[PDB]
């Protein structure tokens, strides 16, 4: 009371399965619009008047849904059916529109690599301490990350960036990165990361010290 | 075809009147509803309002009133969507949907970041380790204030394993990443560099990567 959006948030389907969308509305309507908004680029039109057509959308896309519930069903997911789809309704007190349905083509789940990097000389002379551990080429999206230095955990200054979906590997690559200051680096010795993932049982752990140069 | 796109606007000093210029000329002139769609980096699509050219009726919405005017001029065929008396929350991508049965004809869009900031130059710090077949590379950026930044690797010869990382926020400074993978036959054989640029500060920082 009162927000209207599409009901399932983040989906995932292999190329060949059924992709059925579901939009929920705060008030009833008659016509419903559907879009294909790719990441970075402007959205297009996909399905208007709840079923009709578009300019470049294929014949396999189907849609329906009257009242406060809408449904745009893909008959079989292909390589070009991976987009964030939003709905709309012209008004006369707009509801307003929803968020968008992110979805990724499913494949074999791959285990990442965790590359920790020591800070060089030029950063500590300027006075910085930024230890990273780049998680590259994993599947699926979710990793419960942990930064623990010298036995105990550390969660302050931890930043997390998500490189978007790739086209040649079709995986994701993260940058697990915490930021400290130049005096907080010379009191802790072994800097490491554990990547808790559902593929491998034990997280891959690399260690390095400060007394070696 | 509806030509061509929308215009750009940068950070303006607080108190002046910025103005967008939405240049859709696909005539069709002049009876339609130029609805302006605005979306945050929170991926939600919001509505800024519409304008009508035949008589002059505009509109507004509760989260963007007072005073976002949508002026119309059929001689230049543009639609204006800039909001005055603004705050920092107007830093969002601003589209231009034309009218059909749906919202069929969009523009390309612009993001206008508005504050009272200071433009800070970037600084390339070397991320190189001090063993295995392939080693990932990179160079960190720390503390550039406006969102224009540049991402290159070897100026168009080693752009294979470049992953484009977002500049998520902490302490009002943008921090992204650009990691590339190198094989052991070229490291440290060829001299790899990363050259990032900031258009808003007009500052170029370069660094050659050395094995430590």
């Amino acid at each position: 009371d009162i927000e209207l959006t599409q009901s399932p948030a983040i989906m995932s389907a292999s190329p060949g399965e059924k992709v059925t969308m579901t939009c929920s509305a705060s008030s009833s309507l008659r016509y419903m619009h559907w879009y294909q908004q790719k990441s970075g680029t402007s959205p297009k039109r996909w399905i208007y008047d709840t079923y009709n057509l578009a300019s470049g959308v294929p014949v396999r896309f189907s849609g329906s849904g009257s009242g406060t519930s809408y449904s745009l069903t893909i008959s079989s997911m292909e390589a070009e059916d991976a987009a964030t789809y939003y709905c709309q309704q012209w008004s006369s007190n707009p509801p307003t529109f929803g968020a968008g349905t992110k979805l990724e083509l499913k494949r074999a789940d791959a285990a990442p690599t965790v590359s920790i990097f020591p800070p060089s000389s030029e950063q500590l002379t300027s006075g910085g301490a930024s230890v990273v551990c780049f998680l590259n080429n994993f599947y699926p999206k979710d990793i419960n990350v942990k930064w623990k230095i010298d036995g105990s955990e550390r969660q302050n200054g931890v930043l997390n960036s998500w490189t978007d979906q790739d086209s040649k590997d079709s995986t994701y690559s993260m940058s697990s990165t915490l930021t400290l200051t130049k005096d907080e680096y010379e009191r802790h010795n072994s800097y490491t990361c554990e990547a808790t993932h559902k593929t491998s049982t034990s997280p891959i752990v690399k260690s390095f010290n400060r007394n070696e140069c | 075809q509806v030509q061509l796109q929308q215009s750009g606007s940068e950070l303006v000093r607080p108190g002046a009147s910025v103005k967008l210029s939405c240049r859709a000329s696909g005539y069709t002139f002049t009876t339609y509803w130029m609805h302006w769609v605005k979306q945050r980096p929170g991926q939600g699509l919001e509505w800024i309002g519409n304008i009508y050219p035949h008589s002059g009726n505009t509109n507004y919405d509760e989260r963007f009133k007072s005073k976002a005017t949508l002026t119309v001029d059929t001689s230049s065929s543009t639609a204006y969507m800039q909001l005055s008396s603004l705050t920092s929350e107007d830093s969002a991508v601003y589209y231009c949907t034309r009218d059909l049965r749906g919202f069929a004809y969009w523009g390309q869009g612009t993001t206008v970041t508005v504050s009272s900031p200071k433009t800070t130059p970037p600084s390339v710090y070397p991320l190189a380790p001090a063993a295995a077949s392939m080693v990932t590379l990179g160079c960190l950026v720390k503390g550039y204030f406006p969102e224009p930044v540049t991402v290159t690797w070897n100026s168009g010869s080693l752009s294979s394993g470049v992953h484009t990382f977002p500049a998520v926020l902490q302490s009002d400074l943008y921090t992204l990443s650009s990691s590339v993978t190198v094989p052991s036959s070229t490291w440290p054989s060829e001299t790899v560099t990363c050259n990032v640029a900031h258009p808003a500060s007009s500052t170029k920082v370069d660094k050659k990567i050395v094995p430590r």
